[PDB]
């Protein structure tokens, strides 16, 4: 597992494993 | 933007998790 690119869907997995039941913003720049 | 630094750019264990609350 190296650092690569992921957004939103396979953000938040990543966010999701890294921490998950932290919990994390995932804000969107739109 | 956070999905950019990792959509846009890279994103590690680490970015994504200083992200997590």
């Amino acid at each position: 597992f190296v650092n690569q690119h992921l957004c939103g869907s396979d953000l938040v997995e990543a966010l999701y494993l890294v921490c998950g039941e932290r919990g994390f913003f995932y804000t969107k720049p739109t | 933007g956070i999905t950019e630094q990792c959509c846009t750019s890279i994103c590690s264990l680490y970015q994504l998790e200083n992200y997590c609350n």
